[PDB]
């Protein structure tokens, strides 16, 4: 038997419960970029990454890198994440006459379950071996059901005789993350020296095109190459 | 699952009904058929 | 040419289909019949479905026309003896042919074994 | 009477899938249905080539990207339309966070949409 | 492949009907796709009719399958 | 309840002539005043149940 | 030929009839998410080293 | 029960045999939902080539119509995709950037010919020339009409784009083309696209034209109105810095 959780799930209550654990994820925000605690590169805030950037101003799981949350073994806490965020936010160049003389703020919060959360974990057990695989498709509805029982294990049944009645109930059940407003519609001299910039860069290759996200390609390539290299080496 | 009961024909079941206090059910069949059913028989008197 | 005129004149011009039909494919359609709708309404769209019937009968006679080595197209199985005397028979094959041009396709098995 | 093999095959099909009745010309219909589908396939097949089975399969292919998009199919089965499930749960994520209309209780059951969503002045 | 409740003989008369020669390989596999082309239109007729509380199939309900699934209608 | 045997129904049957299959749906109203049948043609019939 | 089992097993047959597909049915799905997913999981893939490095690890209590 | 038999024996053996043999089929396991599942969830390195394709901006991205270029850049990855290891022909992008306006020129053309009309006559150089045309009302006619003999008397000018006043007019009144208007068109047809599902799907789903302006739109039902309607004349904690984390993040977003 397990505990499930309320009806309306609020950092307060995840926060006292599991006060003493350690936090399911560490972030730092950067003026430009962000990094994770043991990370040793960085994400721009204009990359994909910035995705789960959104997820932290949502407050919401982010399901779209839930395989690489269950390869690293981090934490769930009644099926949230506590998050902790470190915020440091708060001459000539190129010119050979330079001389050279070899010439945080800490928040923590909580991010909630959803559904497409659910859904994706069960696609990823169907397809991941363990009967070959973890959980069988036909199988899966059966699962699904067993998870429901476990997560609302309370509902209202009791009736209504009339409109006002109903109209109560409705109002008394409102849930914070399906209470927003409906969203807004769809919305659609330095001349002559850019000129002269312009007409300088002419037949330029590489310059001439921007008028930067290095990953370090090659280098994990080549240090892997040498790796099994020195492995083959080893076993003569 | 509380219960089955069985006693209609093949072929669907388009209609079903329950009484005020819901303790009796009434169905309709297109086996030209309407069936009334006990949702809870009484107890044994032994 | 307006259509006031035209609407006024539909005394002259109603079709050779009879009421009751255009009552049920109205209906059919969703459309209340002439004792709710005005009767020229109805009487125009007939109108229009008697021109239409008789473009695609006009063809399909010069395609039986052209035709009068020499086998027939296959997928237009049909007839029997094939009529007699030198009488022109509305056949498949040119029903088929002219339809194909308005964006129909007819065309069947000859035998079933 | 004679009657066609495939047409009593078909019959006797729809009769052990519970069909207690059915009208004479469903058998011909679906007969002359499939007799199409295979000629329009092979005449495809006939121009992205002696014909092999990839350029059958390939025609079908093709022909699967703007029709046949049924079936009774499950677990990620291109039924209904074909739309991606994820698409859905995300268009549904987007829809069901708005809160629910409030409505006073003299207006529950006579309050209506919008002058430009209803129909006046269509007669 | 499979056992085909569809005889291969009947695409092998619409490729007589066209001038076309086939081999095995491509026949079985047009022939299985006939098959399955027709198990989803009996689908589709069938959820139509049951859609209406009824145990007979109408040639009404056959066209609307056909409507449903993209495919050029028969008059 | 211990011993005895189930309720008693009465059952009263309405039943519609000369429609020759066209009819998919049908409906009684809230008071038992109206029935509506919903048919293959695309239009809906609504009547009286007591004639009126 | 008994005509009782042969038309016993001739619907039992019938009964059990389904069709394999030659070809599987296509999902259909906006290009945006396509394209965005494929990049994100380039980046992962390139951030993780294929799969070497835990970058979600966390040492200490926070 | 007795007809099936004889329904049965009137087959014959070979019918029945085939019949029977489906017994042997081993069931469906479909277990090549795997492959689509997966989808989901010396030499030449090709795959290092095929991975440029997600490195250029969509046209809905970048808001840029494809040209050559762009259809180029797109080109080699599909031909290493299909195992075509000599490329394309040099004159390939040229003819695809001219079948992608033709395309979306007809797709456009489909939609405003169904709910337009009053357009330019064929006086001269202005209209659809021997193409499809719209629809004209009495009025307009005969004022285009009188106008078209009064140019051809001297006693009238066009304007700078070759425009006749009741032209000019007509045309000063139309305004851009909106969704109800590609909703309606859609009812009456395919319009083009019909191979492209996900469109139509997503016109279809969204919100109504004017619905998120006008929220609190309402009539009321009145059977005593001409139509039945009246219309109205731990560090941080989140609950105690949340808003300064929100400001943050959003800085960070942009």
């Amino acid at each position: 038997t397990f505990d499930a959780p309320p009806y309306v799930i609020t950092p307060e209550y995840i926060l006292k419960k599991f006060a003493g654990h350690p936090p399911s994820l560490i972030v730092h925000l950067y003026q430009n970029h962000f990094r994770f605690d043991q990370q040793e590169g960085m994400f721009q805030y204009k990359s994909p990454m910035r995705i789960f950037i959104e997820h932290l101003r949502n407050r919401t799981v982010p399901h779209e890198i839930m395989e690489y949350l269950i390869q690293g073994g981090v934490p769930f806490y009644e099926g949230c994440l506590i998050v902790q965020v470190f915020d440091h936010r708060t001459t000539v160049p190129f010119s050979i006459h330079n001389h050279n003389p070899y010439i945080p703020t800490v928040y923590t919060v909580v991010l909630m379950p959803t559904a497409q959360a659910l859904h994706t974990d069960l696609l990823l057990k169907t397809v991941t071996p363990r009967d070959h695989m973890e959980l069988d498709p036909k199988n899966i509805y059966e699962v699904e059901a067993k998870i429901l029982l476990a997560t609302y294990p309370k509902l209202d049944l009791e009736p209504t005789k009339n409109a006002e009645e109903t109209i109560a109930k409705l109002e008394k059940l409102a849930h914070p993350e399906h209470s927003h407003k409906p969203p807004e519609p769809k919305v659609r001299d330095e001349a002559l020296a850019a000129e002269q910039e312009r007409y300088m860069l002419t037949l330029d290759e590489r310059l001439s095109s921007k008028l930067w996200e290095p990953r370090f390609e090659r280098f994990k390539l080549i240090e892997n190459i040498k790796q099994e290299h020195a492995e083959k080496k080893e076993q003569e | 699952l509380i219960k089955k009961c069985r006693g209609h024909g093949k072929g669907g079941i388009p209609s079903l009904s329950f009484s005020a206090e819901s303790n009796v059910l009434v169905s309709g069949g297109l086996d030209c058929t309407v069936r009334v059913w006990d949702i809870e028989l009484p107890a044994d008197p032994n | 040419a307006s259509l006031r005129e035209f609407l006024n004149k539909m005394d002259d011009y109603a079709p050779i289909i009879p009421d009751a039909v255009t009552n049920y494919y109205m209906t059919r359609a969703g459309l209340p019949p002439p004792p709710q709708t005005d009767i020229r309404l109805a009487r125009l769209l007939a109108l229009a479905t008697q021109k239409f019937i008789a473009d695609i009968a006009a063809d399909a006679y010069q395609y039986s026309r052209i035709r009068a080595l020499g086998i027939q197209r296959p997928g237009y199985g049909g007839g029997g003896q094939g009529g007699s005397q030198n009488r022109t028979v509305l056949t498949m094959e040119d029903l088929g042919m002219a339809v194909s041009e308005f964006g129909v396709n007819v065309k069947r098995s000859e035998f079933y074994r | 009477s004679p009657r066609p093999r495939d047409a009593r095959t078909l019959e006797l099909l729809l009769t052990a899938q519970g069909v207690t009745s059915f009208e004479p010309r469903v058998s011909q219909l679906l007969l002359d249905f499939a007799y199409r589908h295979t000629a329009a396939v092979l005449s495809d097949a006939l121009h992205l080539s002696s014909i092999t089975a990839n350029a059958v399969a390939l025609a079908i292919s093709s022909r699967l990207g703007y029709q046949f998009r049924g079936g009774g199919g499950g677990y990620y089965g291109g039924g209904g339309g074909g739309a991606s499930k994820d698409w859905m749960l995300e268009l549904a994520r987007e829809r069901n966070k708005v809160a629910l209309p409030r409505v006073l209780p003299s207006e529950w059951g006579v309050r209506l949409p919008g002058e430009r969503f209803v129909l006046s002045g269509v007669s | 492949g499979p056992k085909l409740l569809w005889n291969p003989e009947n695409v092998r008369d619409v490729a007589d009907a066209l001038g076309i020669t086939l081999s095995e390989e491509p026949l079985r596999l047009l022939a299985q796709d006939v098959e399955y082309r027709i198990g989803q239109v009996i689908v589709e007729s069938l959820r139509f009719m049951r859609a209406a509380n009824r145990t007979t199939l109408t040639v009404q309900d056959v066209s609307l399958a056909l409507r449903v699934l993209d495919v050029e209608p028969l008059y | 309840r211990t011993g005895g045997i189930g309720i008693p129904v009465s059952a009263c049957m309405f039943t519609f002539h000369n429609t020759l299959g066209t009819v998919s749906c049908m409906d009684f109203s809230n008071d038992h005043k109206l029935v509506a049948v919903g048919t293959m043609d695309s239009y809906i019939r609504v009547w009286s149940l007591d004639g009126k | 030929v008994d005509s009782d089992e042969e038309t016993a097993a001739v619907m039992s047959a019938l009964a059990n009839w389904n069709p394999q597909p030659v070809v599987p049915q296509p999902v259909f799905a906006p290009l945006k998410r396509q394209y965005q997913l494929a990049r994100l999981h380039e980046q992962l893939q390139a951030a993780t080293n294929g799969g070497r490095t835990n970058i979600f690890k966390v040492v200490g209590f926070g | 029960e007795r007809r099936l038999k004889g329904e049965v024996m009137q087959l014959p053996a070979r019918d029945r045999r085939r019949i029977k043999e489906l017994a042997h089929n081993d069931f469906d396991p479909y277990d090549a939902l795997a492959n689509v599942l997966m989808e989901h969830a010396l030499k030449m390195n090709f795959d290092l080539e095929i991975r440029k394709r997600y490195a250029q901006p969509l046209a809905v991205e970048s808001g840029e119509f494809p040209d050559t270029s762009n259809i180029e850049s797109r080109m080699l990855p599909f031909c290493y995709e299909a195992g075509l290891s000599s490329g394309h022909a040099p004159d390939a992008a040229q003819f695809m950037s001219i079948a992608t306006e033709t395309f979306i020129k007809e797709v456009m053309s489909a939609i405003f010919s169904r709910t337009r009309s009053n357009g330019p006559g064929d006086s001269g150089s202005a209209g659809f020339g021997l193409g499809s045309g719209w629809i004209q009302t009495h009025r307009y006619r005969k004022q285009l009409a009188k106008e078209e003999e009064a140019f051809q008397r001297g006693e009238i000018s066009r304007d700078k784009m070759g425009l006749l006043p009741v032209e000019a007019k007509a045309a000063s009144e139309r305004g851009p083309l909106g969704m109800a208007d590609v909703r309606l068109a859609l009812e009456m047809g395919d319009c083009g696209l019909a191979g492209f599902p996900v469109i139509v799907k997503s016109v279809i789903y969204g919100w109504r034209e004017g619905e998120l302006e006008n929220w609190e739109d309402y009539t009321y039902v009145d059977p005593s109105r001409p139509d039945g309607i009246a219309i109205p004349s731990w560090e941080g904690a989140e609950p105690e810095t949340s808003d300064l984390l929100n400001a943050v993040l959003d800085s960070c977003l942009a």
